[PDB]
């Protein structure tokens, strides 16, 4: 990504937001794969240390290695909207030029937190 | 003559000026260049050097065949375009004649498309004024399925980097939906039925950003042995017209006044 | 020795400022790959150079002088661009003379900077940087 | 004619050439290189280089020789700066023709057995010209410069190739 | 000597030069490394650095400090810039034997008691000889470079470094 945060080390626990729905991945998890939407993720070390990310897309390949893959284009901490106010508002009024544009920039502020 | 040494030697003093302030700014690049490489080689390899333990390479029937150049417009870098032009056609001979090119940047349409003019029709220039990045990826993978499905053997030919010595001519190669589908050992991951179309326009577009932070870093790694041997030889040009210059001089300081002395003397 | 006694500490550090600062100069335009500690020598050797111009007919006084040289090596003009740096220096020696005229009437008399005078300079700089 | 100090400047040659219906210029440069002879291609003249003396077909070949080895020696600056790699896509394969034009101009003399070992080499009027129509076209294109070092003409070449390709 | 317009063919150095047995040059970049006397150790020369005048042993020594002295000065392109980590573990060596026979040859001379206060020191030559090579042979290279700055003899040095320790 355009950060590079996790290594391949040890086994932690994960939640992704997949497109058949938000699911989780521990351990020897079957390599289940299935594309990710624009959700909120969370992410806790042994012992119950809070972390949180963020995803904009991309898979999460499995392999029988004990060790989740996870691939997107954003990837920062959840503490890092008057312009996006009316980008919403611009999205629902689009003419006939394709208005595919306007609706998918909305669904990733739909967690907004 | 005497009136241009001084002016060429303003020159090429000048130019020492300008390789040697270039050997040193191309290694701040490679430390940009690096984590712009780790950008793209810990985070794609995870879709596919893992994806290649299926191994869903070298589908057995003949079809057209597509290799995809990978380069930057910026010269003065070594021979990064000339042996990969090489490289292309070392294996075009010995992919036979059937064989697509999609270019990019612009000292890579002329280095081909003299000689294959008709193996392309879609070539985009001004990619490599910076580090490039991920939306201009999405710029070019896509229009190459904008044009027709046609090959499910696509192959990226870039340059690998290692210890930034030199270059290296290969061709990797990125594996197609009828090919990704039809693997002989792919019962182990248990996708929920969804779009598998996705896997490899993700894998795809990912190759290309692989193959421009790669073959990036053997630009900088190879524009200094450019850039290296330009203020060596440069050196050794000076000296030669340093020496020259004081030869003229002495001469110009004898012919002068031996002409003085014989208008004198010769009264 | 010839130097004045109140010009070897704010120009000592000025001659060898320029040193390093030649062929960091001229290479540093046509890319933006410089780093911090390279480019900086520029941004302060930029209006120190342009500091040294000079109108013609227009001998400025050593008292007047002193105070200059030492902002710019401590680097409190690398803000003000290469545009009024020189207006700049236009109304900087014309505020000291009617805020600090005694102190431009003892270095004009003595020479000697002291550890006292070097402070009084530190209130004159907190002055011009809202204007 | 001796040329003191490698001065063509000097007041003794320059009044010699007005004397002289053909000039055969050696430079100093060339030998150090290892051509012999060291004629240099562009300051040698003749008044029998014209289409009325050996016509059209010898002057096609000796004007376009003279064409390719002025190329590369014109570009003789950034070849050793830039290096060769940095030329465009053609004036990189006149200077592959031109080493090769420069090396081949090289001929083994009679009693040049003597420094060189190799036999001596005459070579006809109309041997060479065609043997040069077949360098500067794309025929004899995959030859190296070493085929053409020391030779009298394609035909003793492609002997030395034939030692090549073995 | 003085060079007239940097020339060293012109007929007032190059006759005075035949001349000279030997140059000692004086750089003002090495009196910026703090380097007093500033004497230029790569470019002065001598021709009595002979083993037929000085011997094996002396010409060896000498030999091996220039060469690391230019392989500092080959090195220094990736020391100021890249850092002391990018090196072999010997060439890490080489460097810091530079950094050790660089600071040794300064010398603090007889002359300097009214204008340095330091206690003038005056070495002999088979006591010079006999210190490089235990400062080049791996023999107390673990002690700062305050150890060699400006000292006199190898008996003074280690007895320096027991002043310095505490």
């Amino acid at each position: 990504l355009t950060q590079s945060i996790y290594n391949q080390k040890e086994v932690t626990q994960v939640n992704i937001p997949s497109t058949a729905g938000e699911l989780g991945i521990l351990a020897n998890h079957v390599p289940t794969i299935q594309q990710l939407k624009p959700g909120v993720v969370e992410v806790i070390e042994t012992n119950g240390e809070t972390k949180s990310y963020f995803i904009s897309g991309g898979f999460a390949t499995v392999q029988p290695d004990s060790e989740l893959s996870v691939n997107s284009i954003e990837a920062f901490q959840a503490e890092d909207k008057s312009l996006t106010a009316e980008a919403q508002k611009n999205a629902q009024s689009a003419d006939e030029a394709v208005a595919a544009e306007a609706e998918i920039e909305l669904e990733v502020l739909e967690a907004l937190a | 003559t005497l009136r241009e040494i001084e002016m060429r030697l303003k020159s090429i003093k000048n130019i020492e000026k300008i390789t040697n302030t270039m050997k040193i700014v191309a290694s701040t690049k490679l430390g940009k260049a690096q984590r712009a490489m780790a950008t793209s080689k810990v985070y794609n390899e995870a879709s596919e050097k893992v994806f290649e333990n299926s191994e869903t390479a070298v589908p057995e029937n003949i079809e057209k065949r597509l290799w995809v150049v990978v380069s930057s417009d910026k010269g003065l870098c070594g021979s990064i375009h000339s042996q990969l032009a090489r490289t292309v056609r070392r294996k075009l001979l010995d992919g036979e004649k059937l064989i697509d090119i999609v270019a990019v940047g612009e000292k890579i349409k002329a280095q081909l498309g003299r000689s294959n003019p008709e193996q392309m029709r879609l070539s985009f220039g001004g990619t490599g004024k910076e580090a490039p990045t991920f939306e201009e990826a999405a710029h070019i993978a896509d229009e190459i399925l904008a044009l027709d499905t046609q090959y499910d053997d696509i192959e990226i030919v870039y340059n690998k980097v290692l210890s930034g010595i030199s270059f290296e001519p290969i061709m990797k190669e990125s594996y197609s939906a009828k090919a990704i589908e039809d693997a002989p050992k792919f019962g182990q991951y248990e996708l929920e039925d969804d779009v598998v179309k996705n896997l490899a326009d993700f894998s795809l577009a990912n190759t290309i950003y692989a193959a421009m932070a790669e073959g990036h870093a053997a630009e900088i790694s190879a524009r200094r042995n450019a850039m290296d041997n330009a203020s060596k030889n440069a050196s050794d040009m000076i000296n030669k017209y340093s020496i020259l210059y004081n030869r003229t001089r002495q001469a110009v300081i004898t012919n002068e006044l031996v002409d003085i002395i014989t208008g004198a003397s010769s009264l | 020795a010839a130097q004045v006694k109140a010009m070897k500490q704010v120009a000592g550090s000025l001659k060898l400022f320029l040193a390093q600062y030649r062929e960091v100069a001229a290479f540093a335009q046509f890319g933006s790959d410089l780093d911090a500690s390279t480019k900086q020598t520029l941004t302060r050797g930029e209006r120190l150079t342009l500091l040294l111009k000079q109108k013609q007919a227009s001998p400025m006084s050593s008292e007047e002088m002193v105070p200059l040289i030492y902002a710019g090596v401590n680097g409190y003009i690398d803000n003000i661009p290469v545009k009024q740096v020189e207006k700049f220096e236009a109304e900087f020696v014309s505020y000291l003379h009617a805020n600090e005229s005694d102190l431009l009437k003892d270095i004009a008399a003595t020479g000697e900077l002291s550890k006292e005078n070097l402070e009084k300079l530190k209130s004159i700089t907190e002055n011009f940087v809202g204007s | 004619v001796y040329v003191p100090a490698d001065d063509l400047t000097d007041p003794a040659p320059a009044t010699t050439f007005a004397h002289l219906d053909a000039t055969t210029v050696l430079s100093r440069g060339i030998s150090e290189l290892g051509i012999y002879p060291a004629v240099d291609p562009l300051d040698s003249k003749s008044r029998l280089l014209d289409i009325d003396v050996v016509g059209q077909e010898h002057y096609d070949v000796a004007s376009n020789v003279q064409q390719t080895l002025q190329a590369y020696k014109s570009l003789q600056d950034i070849i050793a700066i830039l290096g060769m790699d940095e030329l465009s896509e053609q004036d990189k394969l006149t200077v592959e023709r031109a080493r090769k034009i420069q090396r081949f101009l090289s001929q083994p003399f009679t009693v040049a057995e003597v420094f060189t070992g190799i036999e001596g080499r005459l070579v006809s009027l109309k041997d060479t010209v065609r043997s040069f129509k077949e360098i500067l076209d794309g025929k004899h294109d995959a030859l190296p410069e070493a085929a053409f070092y020391m030779v009298g003409g394609i035909e003793e070449v492609v002997a030395k190739a034939e030692k090549l390709a073995a």
